[PDB]
């Protein structure tokens, strides 16, 4: 009875957050994703 | 001499279980809403 009385209609939201926000990310450590993974294709075992 | 004899010993009387009296009719509440349609509500209410 608690389930049939107090179940409510959902309000759906479809949000598309691509990873073009690493350029936007935190404004102190920002980077371009495709350029940096091109940098990570060689010179293994590093980190930015 | 004269003789004495008791006349008509009284039989006891009938009782009954008069613990049933007036009924106080209880009222009914009001269900607000449900977002489910009628067949699922019948399929649950019949089992209840």
């Amino acid at each position: 009875n608690v389930w049939l009385m107090e179940e409510q209609r959902a309000l759906e939201v479809e949000r598309t957050v691509s990873l073009a926000q690493h350029y936007q990310q935190l404004s102190d450590h920002k980077f371009n994703l495709a350029e940096i993974v091109t940098g990570y294709m060689a010179q293994d075992k590093d980190q930015k | 001499p004269l003789f004495a004899t008791p006349v008509d010993p009284k039989a006891l009387q009938r009782q009954h279980g008069a613990g049933n009296g007036i009924n106080s009719g209880e009222q009914m509440a009001t269900a607000q809403t449900s977002l489910y349609r009628f067949p699922l509500l019948i399929e649950r209410a019949k089992s209840a």
